[PDB]
DNA sequence: TATAATGGGAGCTGTCACGGATGC
DNA sequence: GCATCCGTGAGTCGAG
């Protein structure tokens, strides 16, 4: 980008690779479920993982997974959105079989759902905010 | 006007026919004029040939004929018939050792009939049948890719005859032959052939070291017989080797002159290349018992002799235009032709064994369907095929020169990588680089080079002038590409005295790369630049001065101009302008020399030295596929003395002859305001005032009244609920009236639907009850404008069943067509062009007065931002605009040939000349320099633009070369800071008007399975909201608004109806609810046998579907 | 002399100090002279304005 | 004060490569092949080209054009991919609490010189404008304290420290080393740019990434 | 209630002769003549439903 | 018939079905129509009497779908079938006269 | 596909604060009917909505009156502007629109950029937004005024080019 | 595949 | 830009905060038909018509308007919703 | 409701680059 | 472990 002249924030970049470097393989499942060679969330392993040690028992060894935008896209938790967005009959067979639910975290899952996204004026932070004239307020405050 | 031609640039040759490549095609293709028995084996006559006899009783093809059309081409465009003509076959049923023959005249239909400009008419609407460009049948050899040593040996033949074959060396060191998918040792197949391992070893042996690896012991055991099925077995498993099936497929896949063609070209490029002779255009024969080889073994020589680098042995090029040629009308026509005769036949031989076997004419043998449907087929639902595209007479005319890489045996585009959309160097002269689409079919599309024709075996020529010694002969050799790589070629422009060659030394080209060469080694030369480039870039002023990027857009944009009820030449002209509505049979001329007897709007008599008395009708009014009007308005007045080829009339878009696509304009090249920011164009309602870029419209209207099986439709003036008002226009049939001025909403024709099985709700009983009125049978489903259109009622046409004529399609009971016309004025969004690539849409009409003016009140046309030019680097609209100026006052029109033509100098003379009128006036009439014009002198001195000192005049005269004037500010009345560049320019009005394209809809239209808006304007459907455009809504967080889009705005049907219901209250819009289209899909998914469950924050079932779909 | 980068920079700047409000009528302003003084300057192009150096 | 000149100077239109074919020479043509013609166009746009040089020029132009075609698609098909990827990301919440970070050099080891030199501006403003710092720093007796979303003129500063070798390098709160679940956190993230600002909970930070990256797509040559 | 999932699984022979309505056990569509749903055929409206609303 | 997926245009981007209108489901706008109609019916009706209204109600079928007869309205109301027939005459009259003279319902004359 | 949205083409707004645009009588006829026949009903213009939609059937019906409701219907209220390719959010913005005679919409030069939009023909399509959230959503988050700076770069995005520059650094 | 091919065998086997 | 929009973002932890409550508050004024207003006569929104000036019918408008003056209160579980709607009933009836 | 009749027929070729599995 | 097969992708809106 900069050798062709375009002022382009390193942030953005940096967001997409983090997406790349989301997933880890399994080098031993210590006294673990999962088993070795396995890809998962490093989130995922990380949390099972503290459970495991937390409660005295062996942790599991996982080792980093870099894998492209593509992949990545389509080893997402989520499976409208991988479903929506390539090899849809892949996807949707290992899905279910598997008998996956879809949380509705993602844009594109909602999208689909025709539901008001998880962004924006929808998000859960501000999307509960109240508005009231103080007449109302000191009018409501007597209970 | 005078007019004054540059350039010293003789033709020795005027331009081909342009639409000969359609016209000469499809002539050859049908050979209808020649007598059955002087027919060559071509066209249809060789599909006739190659599918009879059809044997087992024996019916063999004796001749064919061709009738008359059953109708005229006006006459097939009003009833929506093809223009065709009737074709017979004569064929005899002979029964051998029977001895007896039965012969009769069998009708296998109707055959399309090309047009006298080079189209047809198909089912009534005008069509063009697209050339084809591909890959040459014949023998080509290409570096293996994966090994550099080792080379690959392709054998191609004429698409849909047989299948490609590849020779290859191999690793161990085995040859392999692939066809079909499947490699097996080509040594097999050699042997099949009846080759023996020593006829092989005196003729490969030379070569060391390949030919051992060709020689395997077991093969040379087992003969042909033994060799043959082993063969049969290797091309397919679990099917009995019989021998006579053995026999049966190989002959079908190499020595079958009917199932496998290669190309008549193909063998000329076998032999050529391979240097030997071909028997026929087959792989290998049959003579008497056994298999004969022909094109194998010296393909496998040369294979050879190349892989071991040998003298004399090339690689083939493939973007050569040697080894690409060009499948025109009559070729891919007649493809079809024998395509539906093989099925035809096929039909025959399945009925020469089931039903009377004693009793058979010709005639019940024959069945015609497969054929008839095999050419409706091509003519109607293929790619190449195209509405004829006529917005003007070069639009076609440019149509019809068109070359495509698609279309059926064609490129896809992802086979289309850019060694096929290149411009090859043997591109000159034969296809041009500069005329092809924009954006994704870039490379594919092209257009014929002016000068080129394509010859006999489809191959593009180009012509050139014979040099020898220094002399320049007036004799011209046409050249294939493959031909021109020989010579040593001279540029056009190399200067001469007489024919002799002036130049020391002279530009040449050999094989496409320049270089500088003595007269002497000069063998021919180019016969004009004009060859080098299309029709529409040889219209192109000044095109040497244009970046080749922008002159595409020129070249392209002419095919868009809209013809203007005052329309002209332009002021600057190639010179090809004339000839071009010629060669387009737009303008009417006069056959021979004579003396014109009437002249009319309609039509116009003339008496010829003949004696005989001619009369020509002129088309008037006509609309066109694309809806612009096409009138002929006669030029000649009664009693006028005609030479032959005189003009008598003018098309649509010419002036006197020559062609006339756009209006000259006075322009002004400076910002305005930024109502010209980024290409906008800035206006003067004095445009309007005049007429000028004015074009006339027609636009078709259609309806149809059937048999319902709830009743008839009727067309009548008969109007349920309809008011006085509304049923004005209409007469008493129920048909709009000739002349009426009708708007959006109009009723065009009236007509009644019956209602369909009703279910009066029980508001409209009370209702019906409390008017007593009662509910009519019929629905009111007449045909109104549509939106953003309408105009003058020009035209009516009435059909209807059972009256002297007509037949119309089962159940149709009539069928009634409304002509309206509009006069349409420039407006604000409509688009103009220049021929150098410069286009815009108009942003602000000024009035007069506003208008940049010169010092002696002359208004500015039209006012163009500099901005524009600079990084376009179109330079050739400057030039233009120059020459423009000086020709303003002069009062004259110039010819500038592309590449030979005005210098700047002889510009700046023709201005000297002009300025001489220009201001030479103004001083006689009594009028010194203007006090402003001193203050514009100052500046311009400042930016030494003139010499500093010299006289008032003299420094207005030095600017006035420079094609800069000084201008006065229309609001002011002071002048502009500097001097500006004002002149004459020529602009077209592209057929992109807003009044077509603008659109909107609040609800509308939905879709059967998805239930979300139609698309399109037509369909007045709703905009694409796309994955894009919700990405963009996501990134703002706008959620509700992006709810909207999703829900309420398209396929949640509760949610649109309580919004719009809302609206109309005016409450807020609801909640949205769950959109249909998910829906659709948790179905389309149960179908699929996957179960899609909503679910609770708590894992319960959420039902989606309010009970409806669960027991 | 005022060109793209200088006032590309204004923008910033007055987007940070004055506020984006301010900012959007400082872009009104600019537009409006910028086009203004872009018509009565007397920018062209004539052919001669394409100049080729001596030098060549 | 010629049009051209000033239009190219001012940034209004043109470019000095144009201005070149327009005035100078046009310059040495490509064959299709890729490899250039020996003998360069002469012409200037102004003197005209000779039907000869046109025709060299042509592939040129042909190539470009199928170029951008083919890019165009190509440059699609990867936002595509880019939404897809980075679509559930939003900023989520203030704090995700991590303590880590991510550290932006000043300086680019020079492998020509085997040597350091300091990194381009717009390079170094690309890697820091915007962010919140993730440790103190103390440049040319300046205060920069942890959470402090550097502004353009705070990134000037440090690159002026750069200079004068107080500083190597800058700990910055970054995406890359979040620790937000489903996303990102308003001072990992840092300005939105378009406000300069911190950006408000609950933008959709990973669309916006990937049109940020895509849009420019059919520009990359 | 609100839908907060999507689950997607395989279903059993069981479950798919729960979602229908009746078994499609003839290829014809649509009545020649009166153009009315044929029984027991893809477009049956003792099977998916009546043509026409409540009727 | 002729499929919805016969291909529209060269390209493989729109099919037959696409240009095909959907002419059972209700339009926003008829369906709106057909709430005002019941809303403006029943702003009508609420210038009768509670009686004379119901029978108007009843006997054209505007509650559960179904017109009575005047004998089976006279036996829910309790008085003589022509009673009822007089009632419901005379209230369609009163009816008629608010119409003539608001002109209201008018619109929905289609 | 969606409802409520027009399509035309573009033509240069030089006249039009930052943020607006030029939209087309009849354009806006259409887009806001449903609003428009609410008003049609509280100024007398017609006996209910169902008979001014009838009023606005017939091109040759529609009275002056009925553009003087239009005006008051679209008051302090945006639409949505957007150019394909939508490569990055501003490929749409909003903008309060300025009812014009005429049949293109009017954009303003300021924004061109983030649109990569011209005068050459470019098309734009329109969308209204119709609740009060999505108005609120529109006039505040995607307004053209509120979006100056690139949120790629954080430069600024609406900037004098061409024209604008040409008569400033002369 | 090619279930003619396939049957054609099957019913070459009686 | 909208009058004093750099204010208005001043006032919200988020921007998109600001759109919700502006929203909400225009769906409260049109609800309630305006009467429910902080705004006093010489604030209130207006606008041109042949006539004269009429109230501004621009609910949105309003709603930021009244949101400048501070005499509206935001914020999350102010008052259960009920009450809030109810009471609202009671105040300004519809 | 009966002479005997017994293994098909067309095909379509000028992309390109990847992940992933499969075989040597 | 590397060769090679199959399968899946390859811009948007518009008109038509
Ligand atoms: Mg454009
Ligand atoms: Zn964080």
């Amino acid at each position: 980008y900069r050798a062709q002249g375009v002022k382009l924030h390193d942030k953005h970049i940096e967001i997409v690779v983090r997406q790349m470097m989301k997933y880890v393989e399994v080098t031993d499942p210590g006294d673990s479920r999962l088993l070795e060679g396995q890809v998962l969330e490093k989130w995922d392993v990380e949390a099972l993982n503290e459970r495991l040690i937390a409660e005295g028992k062996t942790p599991v060894a996982w080792k980093p997974l870099l894998m492209g935008v593509t992949k990545s896209a389509l080893s997402t938790k989520s499976w409208l959105s991988a479903a929506s967005f390539q090899n849809t009959t892949h996807v949707l067979t290992e899905a279910a079989i598997a008998g996956k639910k879809d949380e509705l975290i993602g844009l594109k899952e909602n999208v689909i759902l025709g539901r008001l996204i998880p962004a924006g004026t929808g998000s859960d932070f501000v999307r509960f905010t109240q508005v009231v004239d103080q007449k109302t307020l000191k009018a409501i405050e007597e209970a | 006007m005078e007019i004054k031609r540059f350039g010293r640039i003789r033709e020795v040759i005027p331009l081909p026919p342009l639409t000969e490549i359609q016209v000469e095609s499809y002539r050859r293709a049908l050979q209808a004029d020649v007598p059955p028995e002087k027919r060559e084996n071509v066209g249809i006559q060789a599909a006739f040939r190659e599918t009879f006899p059809i044997e087992e009783l024996v019916l063999d093809f004796l001749e064919y004929r061709l009738g008359e059309p059953p109708f005229p081409q006006d006459e097939c465009r009003e009833k929506d018939l093809t223009y065709q003509a009737p074709l017979y076959a004569r064929l005899q049923l002979i029964h051998k050792d029977t001895g007896l023959i039965k012969e009769d005249e069998v009708f296998l239909g109707h055959i399309p009939l090309m047009t006298e400009d080079g189209s047809f008419i198909i089912n009534g609407a005008d069509r063009v049948i697209v050339s084809q460009i591909h890959r040459s049948p014949g023998v080509y050899f290409t570096p293996d890719p994966a090994r550099p040593g080792r080379y690959i040996a392709s054998i191609i033949p004429l698409p849909k005859r047989g299948p490609w074959i590849d020779l290859e060396v191999e690793p161990n060191g085995v040859v392999s032959m692939k066809v079909n998918k499947r490699k097996f040792p080509l040594v097999l197949l050699l042997r099949v052939l009846g080759y023996d391992q020593e006829t092989l070893a005196r003729e490969l042996g030379a070569y060391g070291e390949l030919v051992q690896g060709l020689m395997d012991e077991s093969v040379f055991a087992m003969r042909p017989e033994e060799a043959l099925i082993r063969l049969f077995t290797l091309l397919r498993p679990g099917d009995p080797p019989k021998r006579d099936k053995a026999v049966a497929y190989v002959y079908g896949l190499i020595a079958d002159p009917r199932r496998y063609d290669l190309g008549e070209a193909g063998r000329y490029k076998a032999e050529e290349k391979l240097g030997i002779r071909l028997s026929g255009r087959t792989l290998a024969r049959f003579e008497d018992g056994e298999f004969k080889d022909e094109v194998f073994l010296p393909t496998l020589r040369y294979l050879f002799a190349l892989t071991a680098g040998v003298p004399g042995h090339e690689v083939d090029d493939i973007d050569h235009l040697g080894n690409r040629r060009i499948r025109t009308v009559g070729e891919l026509m007649t493809d079809q032709f024998r395509v539906g005769l093989a099925r035809l036949a096929r039909g025959v031989r399945e009925r020469m064994l089931m039903g009377s076997e004693d009793s058979l004419t010709p005639a019940k043998l024959v069945n015609s369907r497969p054929l008839e449907a095999a050419i409706r087929e091509f003519f109607s639902r293929s790619q190449l095929s195209q509405f004829k595209d006529e917005t003007n007479p070069l639009s076609s005319l440019r149509h019809k020169r068109r070359i495509s890489a698609l279309g059926p045996g064609g490129l896809t585009r992802e086979r289309a990588g850019f060694d096929v959309r290149d411009v090859h160097r043997t591109h000159y002269g034969r296809i041009c680089p500069v005329e092809t689409p924009e954006g994704a079919n870039i490379g594919l599309i092209t257009s014929l080079a002016a000068y080129a024709r394509v010859d006999e075996l489809g191959f593009i020529r180009t012509p050139y002038r014979r040099v020898v010694g220094g002399v320049v002969t007036d004799e011209v050799v046409y050249m294939t590409a493959t031909e021109e790589d020989r010579y040593t070629i001279a540029q056009a422009n190399t200067p001469l005295e007489g024919n002799r060659i002036a130049a020391e030394r002279v530009v040449a080209r050999r094989k496409g790369e320049p270089v500088i060469v003595s007269p002497e080694e000069v063998e021919f030369m180019d016969v004009s630049p004009k060859q080098v480039f299309s029709v529409n870039t040889n219209l192109i002023p000044f095109l040497e001065h244009d970046d080749a990027n922008r002159a595409l857009m020129g070249s392209n944009m002419q095919t868009q101009a809209v013809p203007l009820i005052r329309a002209q030449a332009p002021v600057v002209m190639t010179g090809l302008e004339e000839r071009v509505v010629r060669d387009s049979l737009a303008a009417l001329y006069a056959e021979e020399d004579g003396e014109v007897a009437k002249v009319d709007g309609n039509r116009i008599v003339v008496r010829y030295e003949d004696g005989r008395l001619v009369e020509y009708p002129l088309r008037r009014f006509y609309r066109s596929n694309q809806g612009t009007a096409l009138d002929q308005r006669p030029r000649v007045v009664v009693g006028q003395r005609v030479r032959k080829g005189d003009l008598l009339a003018d098309g649509p878009a010419s002036e006197n002859g020559f062609l006339a696509l756009g209006q000259n304009v006075l322009v002004a090249i400076m910002p305005f305001d930024g109502y010209n920011f980024e290409d906008a164009i800035v206006i003067s309602e004095e445009l309007l005032k005049r007429d000028f870029y004015t074009s006339i419209h027609i636009e078709r209207y259609e309806i149809e009244a059937r048999d319902t099986k709830l009743g008839p439709e009727r067309i009548t003036r008969d109007i349920p609920h309809l008011s006085e008002a509304a049923l004005r226009d209409l007469d008493e049939e129920g048909v709009v009236r000739i002349g009426a001025e009708v708007k959006p909403g109009d009723i065009l024709v009236g007509r009644t639907s019956f209602k369909g099985e009703s279910e009066p709700t029980p508001e409209e009983r009370l209702l019906r009850s409390i008017f007593g009125e009662k509910a009519r049978d019929v629905k009111d489903t007449s045909l109104r404008v549509p939106p953003g259109e309408g105009g003058i009622v020009v035209r009516t046409v009435r059909l209807r069943r059972g009256d002297p004529g007509v037949e119309l399609k089962p159940g149709v009971r009539e069928v009634v067509r409304v002509y309206v016309a509009q006069k349409r004025k420039l407006q604000v969004g409509d688009k103009l062009a220049n021929r150098h690539g410069n286009k815009g849409v108009v942003a602000k009409i000024l009035p007069v007065e506003d208008m940049p003016h010169l010092p002696d009140g002359t208004p500015v046309d039209v006012i163009l931002n500099p901005l524009g030019v600079p990084s376009r680097m179109n330079l050739g609209q400057i030039l233009e605009t120059h020459l423009g100026l000086a020709g303003y006052f002069l009062g004259q029109r110039y010819i500038s040939p592309i590449f030979d033509g005005a210098k700047e100098p002889e510009i700046k003379e023709l201005l000297a000349q002009a300025f001489e009128v220009y201001f030479g006036k103004r001083k006689g009439e009594g009028f010194g320099v203007d006090k402003r014009e001193v203050e514009v002198l100052r500046r311009a001195e400042k930016l030494g633009l003139v010499t500093p000192g010299k006289t008032p005049e003299e420094q207005l005269k030095e600017l006035f070369l420079q094609g800069k004037v000084v201008l006065y500010d229309g609001r002011t009345g002071e002048p502009i800071e500097g001097p500006i560049v004002v002149g004459q320019m020529f602009i077209m009005k592209l057929y992109h008007m807003v009044e077509d394209k603008m659109h909107a809809r609040s609800t509308g239209p939905y879709s059967l399975i998805t239930q979300q808006p139609l698309g399109g304007k037509a369909q007045f459907g709703g905009q694409r909201f796309g994955e894009m455009e919700v990405w963009a809504l996501e990134a703002y967080g706008a959620a509700h608004t992006l709810q909207e889009m999703l829900t309420l705005k398209s396929d949640d049907i509760e949610g649109r109806n309580a919004a719009y219901e809302a609206i109309i209250k005016g409450e807020d819009v609801p909640e949205p609810s769950v959109p249909e289209s998910f829906r659709v899909l948790v179905k389309e998914l149960q179908a699929l046998a996957l179960d899609v469950q909503t679910l609770d924050e708590k894992d319960n079932p959420v039902d989606i579907f309010e009970g409806l779909a669960s027991k | 002399p005022q060109e793209k980068n200088s006032l590309k920079d204004l923008v910033y700047q007055a987007f940070l100090r004055l506020g984006m409000e301010k900012t959007a009528r400082l872009l009104d302003a600019l537009k409006y002279y910028g086009f203004t003084f872009s018509t009565t300057s007397g920018i062209t192009i004539g052919i001669d304005d394409a100049v080729i150096p001596e030098e060549k | 004060f010629n049009p051209l000149y000033v239009m190219a100077q001012s940034g209004a239109r043109g470019n000095p490569q144009q201005i070149r074919q327009l005035c100078g020479l046009r310059g040495l043509m490509q064959k299709p092949s890729g490899e250039t013609f020996e003998v360069p166009v002469r012409s200037s746009f102004r003197e005209g080209l000779t039907v000869l040089e046109y025709f060299i020029s042509s592939h040129g132009a042909r190539k470009g054009g199928a170029d951008t075609a083919l890019r165009t698609a190509d440059s699609g098909y990867l936002t595509r991919k880019l939404v897809d990827v980075t679509h559930e990301i939003v900023v989520r919440e203030a704090d995700c609490g991590t303590t880590n970070y991510i550290s932006v050099p000043l300086f680019q080891p020079d492998e020509v010189t085997r040597s350091l030199r300091l990194r381009k501006r717009a390079d170094i403003e690309a890697g820091l404008y915007g962010r919140v710092l993730a440790r103190e720093v103390e440049v040319l007796g300046v205060r920069l304290e942890e959470g402090r979303y550097l502004s353009m003129d705070d990134v000037h500063l440090l690159i002026k420290a750069a200079e004068a070798g107080e500083i190597q390098e800058v700990p910055v709160r970054s995406p890359l080393t979040c620790q937000t679940r489903y996303g990102v956190c308003q001072k990992c993230y840092g300005y939105d740019l378009s406000m300069a600002r911190p950006v408000s909970i609950g933008e959709a930070v990973g669309i916006v990434a990937a049109q940020s990256i895509g849009e420019p797509g059919t520009q990359l040559t | 209630k609100e839908v907060r999932k999507v689950r997607i699984a395989l279903a059993s022979p069981e479950k798919i002769r729960s979602w229908s309505y009746g078994e499609v056990e003839k290829p014809e569509t649509i009545n020649y003549r009166t153009l009315k749903p044929e029984r027991d055929g893809l477009f049956d409206e003792r099977i998916f439903g009546p043509i026409k609303d409540y009727e | 018939p002729v499929s919805l997926e016969t291909p529209i245009g060269d390209e493989k981007d729109s099919f037959y079905g696409d240009f095909i209108p959907d002419e059972h489901l209700p339009s926003p706008v008829d369906a709106a129509t057909q709430s005002l109609l019941s809303e403006e019916l029943e702003k009508a009706l609420s210038k009768l009497s509670e009686r004379e209204a119901m029978v108007l109600k009843l006997r054209k079928g505007l509650i559960d779908g179904r017109e009575h007869t005047l004998e089976e309205v006279g036996a829910f109301f309790g008085v003589t079938r022509e009673r009822i027939r007089q009632i419901e005459n005379k209230a369609l009259r009163k009816l008629k006269y608010h119409e003539s003279r608001t002109r209201k319902l008018r619109d929905f004359l289609d | 596909r969606v409802d409520y949205s027009g399509r035309s083409v573009i033509v240069v707004g030089p006249q039009l604060k930052l943020h607006q645009c030029g939209l087309p009588k009849r354009m806006a006829l259409e887009l806001f009917k449903p609003f428009l026949l609410k008003k049609m009903e509280e100024k007398g213009i017609a006996p209910n909505v169902k008979a001014a939609r009838r009023m606005l059937e017939r091109q040759r019906d529609i009275k002056d009156e009925v553009w003087d409701a239009l005006e008051e219907v679209i008051h302090g209220k945006v639409v949505l502007l957007n150019r394909a390719p939508t490569l990055h959010r501003l490929g749409i913005q909003a903008f309060q629109p300025v009812l014009v005679e005429g049949q293109s919409i009017q954009l303003h030069p300021l924004v061109c950029e983030a649109f990569n939009a011209d005068f050459d023909g470019d098309q734009m399509a329109v969308h209204v937004p119709l609740s009060s959230f999505a108005q609120a959503e529109a006039r505040i988050q995607m307004l053209s005024a509120h979006n100056l700076l690139s949120p790629a770069s954080g430069e600024p995005l609406a900037k004098p080019s061409r024209d604008i520059i040409l008569g400033l650094y002369y | 595949s090619d279930p003619v091919r396939q049957y054609l065998h099957e019913i070459g086997q009686v | 830009a909208e009058p004093g929009i750099d204010k208005l973002f001043g006032m919200v932890d988020s921007k998109y905060r600001l759109t919700v409550v502006v929203a909400k508050r225009a769906q409260q004024l049109l609800r309630h038909g305006f009467k429910n207003t902080v705004l006093e006569p010489e604030e209130r929104p207006k606008m041109q018509t042949l006539e004269g000036l009429f109230d501004d019918p621009n609910a949105v408008t309003w709603a930021m308007k009244e949101l400048l003056t501070g005499r509206l209160v935001f914020g999350e579980n102010l008052v259960p919703e009920d009450r809030l709607q109810k009471e609202m009933e009671r105040l300004y009836p519809v």
